[PDB]
């Protein structure tokens, strides 16, 4: 389909929300199970 | 083993269906 | 021997950064 | 004999010859720890 | 207009489908518990 | 240019996102799958928690023989009865 | 107009990936020494090669991570996936080590494939190939780091491993054994490194601070054209300004860039030789008089001395967990240890 | 004699030299299909 | 320039400057040389390095007394 | 003018005086190699091949000298410790006066040819400038070095026609120069088959022979003539400094791991032997083996020659040294003198004890005993308040068999631990450290110096090879880019491949 | 101090034999025709 | 022998300080134009 | 800065240079025995 | 070192004796 039709600005902050997102779950790991020291 | 088909089953579907979305414009284009 | 050695060096290098600065070679504009 | 025309003159500028003594001088200052060990 | 599968192409995926597949083994990793 | 299309386009097309809503999801959950399911383990040889170490041992099985190597961490893994 | 030059033809073409005769070597080692790294260390262990976990899986985070050099007694076995160690086998390759192999030798080609690049572009473009030239210093210091360094050692386990937390380990392996911050060696590494970012710095800040106005605007990139003629900057005014604040300052570009290319070339090439002499154990560790007279006198204490006392707490209280092959049983009473702590 | 490693060597230049020979077919292929214009 | 016994002898050692075989020539034949030599030098690098072990080959000091 | 760093240039395409600075360069090395053999001679001890080896005493030509069959002095000794042997004229001394002589001459044609620079033949006859047909020199060279390197093999190497090669048994006891055969089965390719240097040498040299014809008979395809420039000398420097830094990387593999032409009795020791503990394991062999023939301990140990327990001894290992620790080994721990013998260390239990051997890593060690098991039994304590293993507790002895001290007992805890701490090293022995105001810190031997400098070079030349390879296939732009450069050149998508303007 | 003897004439060659180089070469530089 | 130990360098000094003063203005003159 | 009118060139010829060197070689190598001692 | 001094001033006489003589500024007559 043609190019242009979602905004670059969404697909950008959805993206980071995403990469956050992920980021966040392995920093909520560090806390949690293997390597927790617990 | 299972567990290969099991894990490499979503590889192959997403595989499949991008094929199938992108088959004529691949062959438009080949 | 050594001691002198050393501070004879330095005291080179103290001397080049003398001739460096005020006996440079002048940067001209053409 | 008759000349060689490969011959070229050579150059050292000034500020040439102060990075180099600074060269020289700035190992040697390195170095001589180790020389006298 | 423009071709779809090209050298960039190739390349691109090459680096992003195992990423998004290691990606998901690592997030799966964050519930293992000893 | 170099005569590809440009990646703005590509990525704000809704055709990109009806193929890749599907591709990526797909990928990240077979990863996962590939952890949960403990192929991970198999494929790699890597211990699980409860497999460095046999019950009352604390020894490390360390590799010390370069040609008999595989059969060492063989007789390794066999210890953990 | 045969095969062959119908292939160059392609392999030239200008894409947003330029390709090459070089990127045939290229671009399969680097994605295989990169490939093998990140599947290192998201999947695989390092338990029967040092006693560690080293990977996601494991539990380890991305500073913990590396995939780690094989067990001593490989040796410097190439421990290909063919060879008489795995002997074909995936998973005990990974066990032994496999990966540490794969990921260096590949790595290396990938070195000699990425500067091979940086000469066929130069060639391609017209330019002169200074930037391969330069590109040789990594390459050195990859070679003598990674390849002669455990060569010149019992084997490849006393590599550096490529993980954060075990180069950090290399680190300090290499201060407590080597005592390589005492190489003159390094020590010009050293200063063709911090000389080279203060270049970088310097050279750039100077530039940003000597812009003519060429533009309305208050934030001032804009007002360059890549294509104009003009130098952008005041070459006059920097060389002013630094000539009365530092004394002496560059009058010649030409001079000044390469002068910066030479710099950190040549730290990292200083930086090699050391580590090819500590490949030996060629070290330049200690000051002979220094031991003589601290030996005859209980009261002569330097800087250089009190390192050392450092030195040999790294070493007695690191080697049984960092060598496992040795089997070394340090009992309480021999290590060496100041008052209280 | 041919001892498992010599085996083992045997397999790895095959396994080079089909790896090196794919790549070169189909670099060839392409090059040959997608050709630069000039006039 | 000048002329001298020797040089008049060796002369036409040093005539040819410049000359070449039209296109390719012998660059195939070259490039199997080459191959072998590679492969030759595999083998060796894995003798000596024990990746590769041959019957009556003991790459050891204790190789013959 | 030309910058200093460019000096030489002059020389491109002056075919006679780049032959002059060669033949003057070539001068140098042999007056190098001739003065370093006098000082050598000058130095050497040859009284006690034993335990004052050439490589003992930081000697780096006299092992290249011996490896090929000079192992004579015409002061009458040998380094095998012989004596009344006539060498002839190729003793240590002829060869280095040789060299200088050879220096000399070189020297006087050197002259010959700077001054008589514009010969005809350096003339290219059609167009009258310097002109040097690199192919064709190469066909004749490579054809030259083939016959010589033929030679080299199948006659001195054999003893057909010459001396031979230095050989050994697998522990560097009893060396000597023999002819060698050929080997032309597998086992020619180990590193530790001389006969593989020999059948080497023969093989080689006859392919040189056979591909030094072919490149003076055919001339190179115009697609490679063009590719490397072959009408340009600079590219010959890039391609021989590549071989040249292969070989350097070579020779020091094989002087560090060790091989048929870096015998340990030439250069000393490897790093390995000490890693593996190779002689210590042939001793207690020797040791068992002649217990179980019914000998008593002290007749078991002292059956084991001095040069055997000397090789099992960390301080020849070439893994000990220091970059400024300079000079010979014998500066460091002393001349040795003795084998002290066999210590046996046991507890008051009578257990018997084991000190734990320094690794080459180390510079200091702790000292640890353990039993056979790898027990900890005894040690030296640093914190003394909760020691439990001091050798005063444990009434830790030590009694020697064979060497110097051989059936003697000692039990005052300091001489016991005395010998525990040079237990640590392997073997002892009684050193000299007089002599020479010896430090008692370990150098590295001839193996780890040329090591080490050849691993550099190598690297270095490594740089060579990319700056030179560089010079020659962009010369049309090593003083700039093409002031006209078109910005369409470098642009994207202008040229359908990259810098080719046909293909707009 | 117990240090190497050949140290001070080892430095004094080191910086005396190339520095003389360069003042060589600079002061025939100099000479040279303005 | 149990020479002066201060033999050496002064020697060499001896012969390189001056040796190198000549070259020195040897090789300017050389340089000079004419 | 105007230039300075005293200035003057400097010259050693090649055989002054070998006089002098021979000087310099000659009364080293007779010095020398005594700078040993 | 004494005996190398001795012998290296001794040599660079006789390299001396060479270039004076067979490398001397020509004599030339006006
Ligand atoms: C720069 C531009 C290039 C850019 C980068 C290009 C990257 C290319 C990649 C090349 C890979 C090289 C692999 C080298 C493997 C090796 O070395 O493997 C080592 C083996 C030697 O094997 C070793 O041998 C040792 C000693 O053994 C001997 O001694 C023992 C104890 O006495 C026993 O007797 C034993 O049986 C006997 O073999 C130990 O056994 C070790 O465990 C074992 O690993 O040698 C060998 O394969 C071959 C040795 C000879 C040739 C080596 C030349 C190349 C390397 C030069 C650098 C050397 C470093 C010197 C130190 C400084
Ligand atoms: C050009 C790119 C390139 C290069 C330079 C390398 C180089 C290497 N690879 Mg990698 N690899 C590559 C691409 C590359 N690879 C690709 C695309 C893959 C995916 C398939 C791999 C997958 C891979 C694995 C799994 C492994 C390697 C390994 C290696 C190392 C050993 C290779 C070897 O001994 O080959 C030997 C073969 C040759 C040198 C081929 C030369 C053949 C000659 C020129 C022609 C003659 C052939 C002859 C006719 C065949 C007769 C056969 C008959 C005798 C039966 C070496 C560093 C090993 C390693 O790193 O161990 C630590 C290893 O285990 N590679
Ligand atoms: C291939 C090179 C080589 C090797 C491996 C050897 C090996 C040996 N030599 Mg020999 N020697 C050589 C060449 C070599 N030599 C040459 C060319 C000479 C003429 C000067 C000599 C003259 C000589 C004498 C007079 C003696 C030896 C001795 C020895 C033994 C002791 C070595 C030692 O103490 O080194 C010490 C090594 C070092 C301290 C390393 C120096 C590192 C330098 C200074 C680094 C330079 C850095 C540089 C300035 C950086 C610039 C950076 C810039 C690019 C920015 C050892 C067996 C000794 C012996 O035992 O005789 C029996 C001895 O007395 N040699
Ligand atoms: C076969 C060996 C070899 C030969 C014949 C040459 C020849 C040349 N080089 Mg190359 N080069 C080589 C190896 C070689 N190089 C290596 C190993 C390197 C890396 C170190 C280089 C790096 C290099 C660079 C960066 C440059 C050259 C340049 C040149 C050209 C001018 C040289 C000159 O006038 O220097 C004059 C040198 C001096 C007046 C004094 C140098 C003093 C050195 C640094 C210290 C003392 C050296 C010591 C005596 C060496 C002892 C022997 C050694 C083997 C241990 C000339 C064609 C230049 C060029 O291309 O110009 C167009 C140039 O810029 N070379
Ligand atoms: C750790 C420090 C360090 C890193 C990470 C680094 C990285 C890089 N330098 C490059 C270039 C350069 N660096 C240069 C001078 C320097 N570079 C320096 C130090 C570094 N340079 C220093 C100190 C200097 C001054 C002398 C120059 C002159 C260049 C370039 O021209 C080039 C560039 O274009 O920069 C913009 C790029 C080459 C890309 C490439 O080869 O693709 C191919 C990738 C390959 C072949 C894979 C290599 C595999 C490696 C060798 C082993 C595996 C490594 C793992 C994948 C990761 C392990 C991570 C753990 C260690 C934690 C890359 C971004
Ligand atoms: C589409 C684009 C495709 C791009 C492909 C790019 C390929 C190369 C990518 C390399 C990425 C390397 C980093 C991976 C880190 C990771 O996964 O951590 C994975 C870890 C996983 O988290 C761990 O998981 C374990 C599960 O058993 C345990 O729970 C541990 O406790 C937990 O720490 O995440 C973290 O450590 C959190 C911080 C991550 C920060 C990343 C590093 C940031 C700096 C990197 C600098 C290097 C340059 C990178 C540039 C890109
Ligand atoms: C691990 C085992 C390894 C063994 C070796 C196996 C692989 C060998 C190496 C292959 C590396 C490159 C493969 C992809 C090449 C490619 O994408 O060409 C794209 C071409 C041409 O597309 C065309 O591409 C052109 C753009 S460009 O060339 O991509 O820049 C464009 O001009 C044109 O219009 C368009 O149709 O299409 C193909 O036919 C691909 C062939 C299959 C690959
Ligand atoms: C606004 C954010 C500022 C962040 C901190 C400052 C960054 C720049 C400071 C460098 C000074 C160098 C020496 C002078 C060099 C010099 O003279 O600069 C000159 C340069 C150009 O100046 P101009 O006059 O054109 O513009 C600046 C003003 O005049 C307003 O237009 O300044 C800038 O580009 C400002 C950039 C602001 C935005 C920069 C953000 C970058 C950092 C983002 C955070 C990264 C953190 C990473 C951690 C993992
Ligand atoms: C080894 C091997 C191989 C290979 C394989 C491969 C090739 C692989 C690849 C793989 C891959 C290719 C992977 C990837 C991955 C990725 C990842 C895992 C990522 C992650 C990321 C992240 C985590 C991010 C982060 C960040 C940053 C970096 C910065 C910004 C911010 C953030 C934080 C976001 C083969 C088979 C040949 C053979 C055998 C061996
Ligand atoms: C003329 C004549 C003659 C004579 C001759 C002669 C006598 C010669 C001599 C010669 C000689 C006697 C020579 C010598 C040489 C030497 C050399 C050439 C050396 C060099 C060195 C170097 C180069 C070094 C360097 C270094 C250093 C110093 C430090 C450390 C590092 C290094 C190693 C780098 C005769 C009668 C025979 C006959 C004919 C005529
Ligand atoms: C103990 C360590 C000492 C190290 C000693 C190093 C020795 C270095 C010798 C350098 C030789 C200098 O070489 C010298 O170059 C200059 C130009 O540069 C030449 O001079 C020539 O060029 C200039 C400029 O066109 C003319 O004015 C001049 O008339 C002409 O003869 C000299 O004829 C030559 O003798
Ligand atoms: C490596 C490159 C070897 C080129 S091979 C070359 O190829 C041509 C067609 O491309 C043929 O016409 C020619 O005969 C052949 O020698
Ligand atoms: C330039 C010096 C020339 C001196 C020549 C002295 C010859 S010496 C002569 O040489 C023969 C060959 O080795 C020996 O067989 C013989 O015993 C020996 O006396
Ligand atoms: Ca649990
Ligand atoms: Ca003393
Ligand atoms: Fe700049
Ligand atoms: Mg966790």
């Amino acid at each position: 389909s043609e190019g242009g039709r979602i905004p670059l600005w969404i697909v950008a902050t959805v993206a980071g929300m995403g990469v956050i997102v992920i980021v966040g779950l392995f920093f909520y790991g560090a806390y949690a199970g293997l390597g927790s020291s617990l | 083993d299972w567990r290969v088909l099991v894990v490499l089953l979503p590889v192959l579907l997403a595989a499949g269906w991008a094929v199938r979305n992108i088959l004529p414009y691949a062959v438009k284009q080949v | 021997m050594e001691t002198i050695t050393y501070v004879f060096i330095f005291a080179c290098i103290i001397a080049l950064f003398f001739f460096a600065i005020f006996f440079r070679e002048p940067p001209r504009i053409t | 004999m008759e000349p060689n025309p490969n011959r070229q003159p050579v150059e050292l500028n000034r500020t040439s010859l102060y990075l180099g003594l600074l060269l020289i001088l700035v190992l040697a200052l390195l170095f001589s720890s180790y020389f006298f060990n | 207009s423009y071709p779809i599968f090209t050298v960039r192409w190739v390349a691109v995926h090459t680096l992003a489908v195992p990423t998004i597949f290691f990606l998901g083994a690592i997030a799966a990793m964050q519930f293992i518990q000893r | 240019t170099t005569g590809e299309r440009p990646f703005s386009d590509i990525i704000t097309s809704v055709r990109y996102w009806v193929i890749h809503s599907i591709t990526i999801p797909a990928l990240f959950i077979a990863g996962w799958l590939f952890v949960s399911t403990g192929l991970a383990y198999d494929v790699f040889g890597t211990p699980r928690p409860d497999s460095y170490y046999a019950q009352e041992q604390r020894s490390i099985p360390l590799v010390t023989d370069r040609f008999e190597a595989k059969q060492q961490v063989e007789t390794f893994l066999e210890q953990l009865k | 107009r045969g095969w062959f030059d119908i292939l160059d033809d392609w392999l030239k073409r200008d894409r947003f990936v330029f390709v090459g005769w070089s990127g045939i070597l290229l671009f399969p080692c680097a994605y295989l020494a990169l490939g093998g790294w990140l599947t290192g260390t998201t999947f695989v262990t390092s338990w029967y090669t040092h006693g560690l976990a080293s990977s996601y899986l494991e539990g380890c985070n991305f500073l913990t991570v590396a995939v780690s050099t094989p067990a001593n007694s490989m040796g410097h076995s190439l421990l290909l996936l063919w060879g008489p160690e795995a002997q074909g086998d995936f998973t005990r390759w990974c066990q032994l080590g496999g990966l540490w192999t794969f990921i260096a030798l590949h790595g290396a080609f990938g070195l000699i494939g990425f500067m091979l690049r940086q000469f066929e572009i130069a060639r391609l473009v017209g330019v002169r190939p200074y930037n391969a030239i330069a590109f040789s210093a990594p390459i050195a210091v990859f070679v003598s780091v990674f390849l002669i360094y455990p060569l010149g050692q019992s084997s490849w386990f006393f590599a550096p491993s490529f993980g954060v937390a075990a180069i950090f380990r290399f680190l300090l392996f290499f201060q407590g054994f080597h005592n390589w911050t005492l190489n003159p060696f390094h020590m010009m590494g050293v200063a063709g490194v911090l000389g080279g970012a203060l270049l970088c710095a310097i050279h750039g800040a100077t530039v940003e601070n000597t812009l003519f106005q060429d533009g309305e605007g208050a934030s001032t990139f804009r007002a360059f054209n890549p294509t104009q003629a003009e130098e952008t900057y005041s070459m006059v005014t920097a060389n002013r300004f630094w000539s009365q604040i530092f004394g002496i300052a560059f009058s010649n570009k030409r001079w000044l860039h390469f002068f910066m290319l030479f710099v950190p070339v040549t730290g990292l090439w200083m930086s090699a030789i050391g580590v090819v002499g500590l490949a030996l154990n060629l070290r330049s560790y200690d000051f002979i008089s220094q031991e003589i007279r601290a030996a005859e006198d209980p009261e002569f204490e330097t800087f250089y001395t009190k390192n050392l006392l450092l030195n040999e707490g790294i070493r007695a209280w690191m080697a049984p967990q960092d060598q496992p092959h040795e089997n070394f049983v340090f009992p309480e009473e021999v290590l060496p240890r100041g008052n209280a702590l | 004699t041919i001892t498992p490693s010599l085996k083992g060597f045997f397999i790895g230049l095959l396994s080079g030299a089909v790896v090196l020979g794919l790549t070169f077919a189909v670099l060839i292929a392409i090059s040959q299909i997608d050709k630069v214009q000039r006039s | 320039a000048r002329r001298t016994w020797l040089g008049d002898i060796l002369r036409p050692l040093n005539s040819e400057y410049g000359k070449v075989a039209p296109g390719w020539g012998t660059t195939p034949l070259m490039a199997v040389f080459m191959g072998l030599f590679l492969v030759f030098l595999l083998i060796i690098l894995e003798i000596y390095n024990s990746t590769l072990i041959l019957d009556g080959v003991n790459v050891s000091w204790k190789a013959l007394g | 003018g030309l910058p200093w760093y460019r000096v030489h240039t002059v020389l491109i395409n002056d075919p006679g005086r780049l032959i002059a600075a060669h033949l003057m360069h070539t001068a140098l090395v042999a007056g190098w190699a001739g003065s370093m053999a006098l000082y050598e001679l000058a130095t050497f001890d040859p009284s006690d091949p034993v335990l004052n080896p050439m490589w003992r005493q930081g000697m780096f030509v006299l092992p290249f000298m011996a490896r090929l069959g000079v192992t004579g002095s015409w002061s009458g000794w040998s380094i095998t410790g012989e004596t009344g042997i006539d060498p002839g004229f190729w003793s240590f001394e002829g060869v280095a006066l040789a060299h200088i002589v050879l220096s000399g001459l070189l020297f006087l044609a050197a002259c010959w040819h700077w001054v008589y620079w514009d010969l005809e033949l350096f003339r290219d006859p059609r167009t009258g400038e310097p002109a040097l047909d690199l192919p064709k020199m190469f066909g004749i060279h490579l054809f030259l070095a083939g016959l010589l390197c033929f030679g080299f093999g199948a006659f001195h190497l054999t003893g057909l026609f010459g001396p031979g090669m230095w050989v050994s048994d697998p522990y560097g006891l009893t060396g000597s120069v023999q002819p060698v055969a050929p080997e032309w089965g597998p086992d020619g390719f180990n590193p530790y088959n001389p006969g593989g240097v020999v059948a080497h040498h023969i093989a080689a040299g006859i392919v040189g022979i056979i591909a030094g014809l072919f490149h003076i008979l055919v001339r190179p395809p115009q697609r490679l003539y063009k590719a490397l420039r072959m009408g340009n000398i600079e590219t010959v420097l890039s391609s021989s400094i590549a071989a040249v830094f292969f070989a350097a990387f070579v020779v020091a593999g094989t002087m560090w791991y060790g091989s048929a032409t870096t015998p340990i009795e030439l250069f000393g020791p490897t790093r390995y032997q000490w890693d593996s503990s190779y002689f210590q394991q042939e001793i207690n062999r020797r040791v068992q083996a002649s217990l179980a023939s019914g000998a008593t301990l002290e007749e078991a140990w002292s059956a084991i020659p001095e040069k055997l327990a000397f090789y099992d001894y960390i301080g020849n290992n070439p893994a000990k040294g220091g970059l400024f620790r300079t000079g010979p080994m014998n500066k460091g721990d002393g001349i040795a003198q003795a084998w002290k013998g066999h210590a046996v260390f046991r507890n008051k239990e009578g257990e018997e004890l084991f000190v734990r051997r320094m690794p080459a890593f180390f510079e200091s060690f702790p000292v640890i005993l353990t039993d056979k098991n790898g027990v900890v039994k005894a040690d030296i304590p640093f914190r003394r308040a909760e020691s439990k293993y001091s050798f005063e507790q444990q009434g830790v002895t030590v009694s020697f068999y064979g060497g110097e001290l051989n059936g003697q007992t000692f039990t005052d805890p300091p001489t016991v631990k005395s010998y525990a701490r040079k237990a640590i090293f392997g073997e002892i022995f009684e050193f000299d450290t007089e002599t020479l105001n010896s430090d008692g810190i370990f150098r590295t031997s001839p193996r780890g110096w040329f090591t080490f400098a050849h691993a550099v070079f190598a690297l270095l030349f490594f740089f060579g090879h990319i700056w030179h390879g560089a010079r020659t296939l962009f010369r049309d732009v090593f003083s700039g880019i093409d002031p006209e450069l078109s910005p369409e050149q470098v642009e994207w998508g202008f040229y359908q491949k990259v810098g080719d303007v046909t293909t707009r | 101090m117990e240090v190497n003897q050949l140290g001070l004439i080892a430095t004094a060659l080191f910086v005396l034999v190339p520095s003389v180089f360069l003042i060589i070469l600079y002061v025939q530089t100099e000479s040279q025709q303005k």
